[PDB]
């Protein structure tokens, strides 16, 4: 929830605190078995730091356990602003391109691909960009390349879980988010027969792709604008996805793939299964 | 797009295939009706067997037409 | 083809760099173990045919109603094809066994073994004891890491065919 | 991703200090269990497809419920789901186990599963069973094979142990 | 792709026969040289920068007009191309020698090679040359190296040189 | 981390198959490989000290201006950084040996590698010298296959600064 | 689920327009041939244990070796699994006749069918002889259209399990 | 796509006129026929995974040579292939009876077909066979079917026909 | 190549619409500035080889050792080079002024710049001071608007240098 200070009267650093209630925490003033009020199944606290270390000890006294803590300051940001992807840009690599324009391409596509995530010289794909330049690989082909390439791999693919690595992929594929478990689920059923390939394969092939930037188009967020056969809250999993300019996909973070779509929050799109 | 080095990194065996181009599988990021190049209506790509059935597929649904089929070496 | 050597070339290439001591490391244990391999698939190789009768053979003993007209395993024509398809199952394996790797079990058998057995309803079932039984066999002329190799590739097999 | 050797590496590193020869004792002692090692890996892959079936009989034998209408396992489509997912977990622990360290299982497999199920619907509970099943069948392997020198692998026994239970406990 | 072991099975296989005793007894020398095999690609590998380096330098004290305004390897950013290049040869080469077999030098690498250069007006002439520059500088590590057991190698600079011209000619 | 292990494994995983055979006799390798390895870390790490006065030393030979007032090679701090950096070097070597593949290297020495030294102008020269002094030294310690690893490795760097 | 109300619905859906005339009158040819299907399912309904109890005897006559010990066949838990599968058959069958579409089907049965049948060894060929009994009765109770209708769906699934 | 009725529009069209009457009358009788048709479709869909596995054993039994090492079905991989085509083939002629229309056909799957199997190496002549024995047997369900009102199908039954041989002869 | 002038073109086909007013008056800002570089230019190419000469010199001076027997300084061959690379600096330059852009900067000079330098073993320093004493110089024959242009260029050289 919103938090409205970011520090007591006195001085001190406020935080957030989340927990699953207890009804031993908080019970109804009635007869009966004690029952907390449903509606706060979880509960959040804003305490300053003196009070943090005997708060979270009550709780976890109790049957409570601490779903996280987070500073604040943090909280009670403002949503990311969406003005560079609520128009993306869009980048065309015309034939008989110049040196400076297929430069262009190659850095907004290891953008877009790897996330805000920096790329080093080392990491860096010789042999694919100069196929790109001589002709004979599309923006297309060279976009596949780089979801082939063990660089991409090692951050989304070798870290997190196929949950995570599917919208991670998702994203940088296609703008958009994941809509429903039921996408989440195919991808992960193609993964165990075909492979890791087959599946790459799977987003470049599929028609949404070819339909927005079909060839020769580095791909651009579609997200955060409205699309076709979108649910209406894949477009708030898009503001989980993407969290502001200069944040990243980043393996190298404390803990650094997990998930930022929930699993029931894509339960509350569609179920069937 | 006559091929440099094979494409593709995985290794089978591949073919050159030259399709005429709907603008609808190259749609330039345009307002208005979206028009494919003027300098390729007939793009040439080199793929391996594996994806040959569903490269063919999806050139078939989309307008465009298979021109030749040719293998890539 | 998937042997240690393509590999390791492969990831070299991919990343798109020199071989380095890493992956030289991961070769040189290929060709180390090589030694026994080769000595499996001479062996193998040599008692083929006695392997397949005894295969072939027990799984009509495991399956006796194959044998009864109307069957597929009756009439010569089905034997033949059963020899023949045993026959090729040990090929491959000796063949893996000196490549150094599944490689061309993966592609020859595996690959589009399941679709193959539905529309000509063969079951894995048969095939696999066909190989249980000579795994059995195989137990007694080798011996060692010759043997473990042996094993290792047959049963790769009936893995993919269960 | 981590192993053994490189976990003890970058321990070294932090202290800034060339490794101990203590430590480097650890490691020329793990060498000279690989082989050990290796057999124990290689009996898991050998036997893969079977421990999982075996330990699914087990599973349903168990609660009947998965299987009826209504239950988690059926129908079929949820059950193929139900027979992947295990064969995954496996899967994981056997690299696990190859690396002599729980991360590579613990990064790429378990991390956030648990959280799936219960949004799904799919019961923690029952879950981590599986694995245990599992695990009981593939010890059973590893322990007891054919043709392999006789010898101690306990070491390895217990440590295959442990990755099965990682996985049981953050799932469940 | 292939290698010296995976294409004499195949070849077995179009014939639909086990492999011919004479046919291992190949395979088994082959083995056999293994590891001056290994040494002669570490050799490479180990020196590579420095081949390349040395090569161009010649390269480009014979044919000083490529460095010339209206040359080809003129201005900075098409040198860098051109050194890239040699490079990249070179690698697939030390590939090959590994394998024991051109093939992959051939389908990845030299496949398209000519018409490309072709295209864009770079002089196949002198890139050939540039590969034979290679070739000799290369051979010089492999033939000279330190700590090495000494015996013979020819067998291997042989085959190794082979790689290098058929790359020298598909290129020309 | 690249070590033969990891990336059989993670081949492993992307194809999304069990370790077979092929990966085994891989890591095989690496194992059969190590005591050669091992030996020779433990000779670098006692010499080390002396290598790198050696090293450093050496470098100021080739290069005398550095020592002259105005420049890099110049007063103390400068001199204790250069030290330093170069026991780093080994350090990272010696665990490269030990883990056995590049791994340690990539991604402490040479990731980024370029950029440091450009924005610090520091010269790779510098670095490759006190690396050759080395190498001709560890060229006496050690012996066969131990010194053929450490040669590998020690390369390895060469060739990533230039 | 995929039924002809269903997919008019997506495909509007898709293009991102109104249901116009053209999916309408797909809709009508659903609506005007429930009469006959709903007909077809209030008969299997009504015969449904009947023709379950046939079906599975049938199997056994077919593969008399399954009721011998050491089978699958044999065992009364293993018949009455054999039993409850078979109604799930029938029992959807009936739905998809009724929901006017083979979405019941395909959902519950069909997708995830070989690899179930694969890990626990059940051989589609039992099944379809189930199947095909039954269609034989149901030859007889319906006739006309009605008939026509329970064949499809009944065949469906044949063509699905092999 | 196209099918009859569009196609006459069309034609229509380009004269610029309204539809002729005569050309109505076909499409009224078109639709009299409809149940038929119908039927007929039915009746292949039904079949469908019949059709195929028999006339496949046919053209094995024909044509040993195919499945032999060395031959075009052989190893498995290929096999799995050539089952796969026969099936797509068969499929689309299903479409193209429903239409009415040889065109769907034609251009999702005719089209280069010919000149893909050439570059393989597929020996075009036995693609033909196989269709054709595939004919032979549709044909045989579609014309004898049970619980079906008796009448005449033969028009339907030829249109199917010409079918299958556009398919024949262009792959041929 | 990136000018002004070519940009606007590029950024106005990009969106595919016709150049409006905000394109035009970024065009008039530049060709209202060529006035200014143009003179500069003018300056540059008059004095080009006098420039020269000084900066090769200075950066002798700068660096002693360069002069010295086995070093690269050393034998005429090089020092014509060095000459040789110096007005390719300066040509560009000139060029950049007159066109109204870095591009002729980038795609000559900058692009790959790296590379060539590493696999030669130049030291950028060198090329810098170059730079730097010519910049010295221009600050006379130069002033106002003139003279910040010709720096601009310059300087930008120096910064992807470093
Ligand atoms: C009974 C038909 C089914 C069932 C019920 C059940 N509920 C719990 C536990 C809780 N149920 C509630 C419900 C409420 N709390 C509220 O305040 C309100 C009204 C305002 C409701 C409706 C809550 C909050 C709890 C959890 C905490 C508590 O005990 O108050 C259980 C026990 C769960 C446990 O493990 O503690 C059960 C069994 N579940 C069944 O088995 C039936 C199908
Ligand atoms: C240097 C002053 C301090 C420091 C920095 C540091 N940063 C990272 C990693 C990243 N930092 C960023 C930064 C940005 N992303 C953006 O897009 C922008 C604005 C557009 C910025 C400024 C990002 C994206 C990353 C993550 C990606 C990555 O790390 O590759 C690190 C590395 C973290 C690691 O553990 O690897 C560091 C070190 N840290 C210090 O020590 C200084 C105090
Ligand atoms: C032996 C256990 C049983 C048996 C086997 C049998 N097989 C077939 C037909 C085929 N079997 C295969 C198998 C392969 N062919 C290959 O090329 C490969 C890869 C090297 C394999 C594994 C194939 C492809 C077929 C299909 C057609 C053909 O054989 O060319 C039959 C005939 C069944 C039929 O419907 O024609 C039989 C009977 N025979 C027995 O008696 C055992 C029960
Ligand atoms: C079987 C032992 C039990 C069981 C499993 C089960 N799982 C699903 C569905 C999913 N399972 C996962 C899990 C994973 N994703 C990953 O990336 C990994 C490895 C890190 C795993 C293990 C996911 C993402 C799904 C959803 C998508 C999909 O189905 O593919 C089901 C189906 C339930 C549903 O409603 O989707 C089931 C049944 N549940 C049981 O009943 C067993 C006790
Ligand atoms: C432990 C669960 C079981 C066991 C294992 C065991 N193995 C050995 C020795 C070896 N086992 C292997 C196996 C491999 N080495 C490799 O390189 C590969 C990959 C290709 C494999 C599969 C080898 C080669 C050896 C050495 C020779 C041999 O087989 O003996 C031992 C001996 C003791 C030791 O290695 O230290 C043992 C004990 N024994 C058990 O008790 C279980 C059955
Ligand atoms: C150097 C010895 C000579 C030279 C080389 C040079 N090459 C290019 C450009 C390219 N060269 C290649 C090379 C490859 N394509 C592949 O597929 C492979 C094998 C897998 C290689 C090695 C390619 C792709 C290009 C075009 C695009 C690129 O970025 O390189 C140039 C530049 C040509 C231009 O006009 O831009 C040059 C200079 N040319 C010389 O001067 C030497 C004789
Ligand atoms: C040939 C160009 C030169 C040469 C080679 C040579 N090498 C050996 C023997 C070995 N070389 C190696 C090297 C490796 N084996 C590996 O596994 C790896 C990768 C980690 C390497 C680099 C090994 C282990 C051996 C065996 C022991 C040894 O070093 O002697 C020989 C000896 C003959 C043989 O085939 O074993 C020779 C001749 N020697 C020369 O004089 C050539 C210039
Ligand atoms: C020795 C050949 C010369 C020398 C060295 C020297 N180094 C620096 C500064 C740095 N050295 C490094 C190198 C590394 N730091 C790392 O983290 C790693 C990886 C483990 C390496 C290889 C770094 C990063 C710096 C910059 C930041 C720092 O202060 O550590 C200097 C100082 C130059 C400066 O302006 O900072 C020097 C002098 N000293 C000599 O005299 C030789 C010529
Ligand atoms: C009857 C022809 C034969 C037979 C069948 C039999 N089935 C099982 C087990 C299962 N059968 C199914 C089938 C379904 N269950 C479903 O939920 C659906 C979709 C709605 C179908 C089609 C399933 C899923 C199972 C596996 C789970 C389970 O335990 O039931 C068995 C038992 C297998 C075992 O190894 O224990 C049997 C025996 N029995 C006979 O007598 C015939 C040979
Ligand atoms: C079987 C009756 C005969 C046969 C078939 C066969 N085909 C291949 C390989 C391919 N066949 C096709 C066919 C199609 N691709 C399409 O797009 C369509 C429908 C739109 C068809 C009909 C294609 C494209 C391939 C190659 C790629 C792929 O398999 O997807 C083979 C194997 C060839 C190979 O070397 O891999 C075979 C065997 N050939 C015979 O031997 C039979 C007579
Ligand atoms: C022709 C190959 C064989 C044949 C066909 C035949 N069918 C009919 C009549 C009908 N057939 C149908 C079938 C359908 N209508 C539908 O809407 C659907 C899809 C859900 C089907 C499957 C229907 C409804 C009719 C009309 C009523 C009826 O069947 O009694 C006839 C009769 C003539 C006519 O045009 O109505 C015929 C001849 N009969 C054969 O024996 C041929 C071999
Ligand atoms: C002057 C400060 C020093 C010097 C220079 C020098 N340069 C080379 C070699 C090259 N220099 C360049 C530079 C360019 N060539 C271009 O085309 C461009 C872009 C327009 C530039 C900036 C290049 C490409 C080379 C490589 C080979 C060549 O000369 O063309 C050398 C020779 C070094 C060698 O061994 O290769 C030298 C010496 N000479 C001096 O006296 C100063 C130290």
């Amino acid at each position: 929830m919103n938090v409205l200070t970011t520090s007591s009267q006195r001085g001190g650093k406020l935080f957030k605190v989340t927990m699953t209630l207890s009804p031993a925490l908080s019970h109804h003033p009635w007869p009966s078995l004690d029952t907390y009020e449903p509606s706060q199944n979880s509960y959040s606290v804003v305490v300053p730091l003196d009070r943090l270390l005997a708060e979270m000890t009550y709780i976890k006294n109790k049957g409570g356990r601490v779903l996280d803590i987070s500073p604040a300051d943090l909280e009670a940001l403002g949503p990311p602003d969406i003005s560079s992807v609520a128009i993306p840009l869009k980048v065309e690599l015309w034939a008989k391109a110049d040196v400076s324009d297929v430069q262009a391409a190659i850095v907004a596509a290891y953008k877009q691909i790897f996330g805000n995530t920096y790329v080093l010289e080392s990491e860096r794909l010789t042999s694919a960009e100069s196929l790109l330049r001589n002709g004979s690989i599309s923006v297309r082909e060279f976009v596949r390349l780089l979801a082939k390439s063990e660089l991409y791999k090692e951050r989304f693919f070798f870290c997190t879980s196929n949950n995570r690595f599917t919208e991670l992929n998702f994203k940088h594929f296609l703008g958009r988010a994941p809509y429903n478990q039921s996408e989440i689920a195919a991808h992960l059923d193609r993964y165990q027969t075909f492979g890791y390939d087959a599946e790459i394969d799977s987003y470049i092939d599929s028609d949404e792709y070819i339909q927005a930037f079909g060839e020769n188009v580095v791909p651009y967020y579609r997200g955060f604008k409205s699309q076709s056969g979108q649910t209406v809250e894949s477009f708030n999993r898009m503001f989980k996805l993407y969290r502001g300019d200069a944040g990243s996909d980043t393996n190298l973070n404390l803990q650094g793939q997990k998930r930022r779509v929930d699993p029931k929050n894509l339960l509350r799109s569609g179920r069937g299964i | 797009s006559v091929l440099t080095g094979d494409n593709q990194q995985r290794g089978s065996k591949l073919f050159k295939i030259t399709i005429a181009l709907s603008p609808t599988l190259a749609h330039h990021p345009w307002p208005g009706l979206d028009t494919h190049e003027p300098s390729q209506s007939s793009y040439s790509t080199i793929v391996s067997l594996e994806r040959l059935l569903p490269e063919m597929t999806r050139i078939k649904r989309n307008g465009g037409r298979i021109l030749e089929i040719t293998e890539g070496e | 083809m998937k042997t240690v050597i393509t590999e390791v070339i492969a990831s070299a290439d991919s990343q798109g760099r020199f071989l380095n001591n890493t992956e030289l490391q991961a070769a040189n244990g290929r060709f180390q173990r090589a030694t026994a391999s080769m000595e499996a698939a001479r062996a193998l190789t040599s008692n083929a045919d006695s392997l397949v009768k005894g295969a072939v053979q027990e799984v009509y003993n495991k399956f006796p109603y194959l044998t009864q007209p109307g069957q597929m395993g009756y009439g010569d024509t089905n034997q033949a094809k059963c020899a023949r398809d045993i026959s090729h199952y040990l090929r491959f394996i000796t063949y893996s066994l000196v490549a150094g790797g599944t490689g061309p079990l993966d592609d020859y058998i595996v690959a589009g073994l399941r679709e193959v057995n539905r529309t000509f309803n063969l079951s894995p079932s048969w095939y696999i004891e066909a190989l249980k039984h000579i795994k059995g066999k195989v137990g007694s002329q080798l011996s060692g890491q010759p043997l473990t190799e042996a094993n290792a590739y047959i049963d790769y097999c009936i893995n993919a065919l269960s | 991703m981590q192993d053994a050797f490189t976990k003890a590496i970058v321990a070294a590193d932090l202290r800034g200090s060339f490794l101990s020869e203590q430590e480097l004792n650890q490691l020329t002692n793990l060498v000279k269990e690989s082989n050990k090692r290796l057999d124990a890996v290689n009996a898991i892959t050998g036997n893969a497809a079977e421990i999982i079936s075996d330990a699914a009989h087990k599973l349903f034998a168990e609660q009947t419920d998965l299987i009826r209408p209504g239950g988690n396992a059926y129908p079929n489509r949820r059950m193929a789901a139900c027979l992947r997912d295990m064969e995954i977990i496996l899967r994981y622990v056997s690299y696990a186990l190859l690396a002599g360290d729980a991360s590579v299982l613990e990064d790429r497999c378990l991390n956030g599963l648990k959280e799936t199920y219960v949004a799904l619907g799919t019961p923690t509970r029952s879950v981590a069973r599986a694995v245990q099943l599992m695990k009981e069948t593939a010890i059973g392997y590893v322990n007891s094979p054919s043709g392999v020198t006789r010898g101690d692998c306990s070491a390895l026994v217990n440590e295959a142990a442990t990755y099965f239970d990682k996985a049981a406990a953050s799932i469940a």
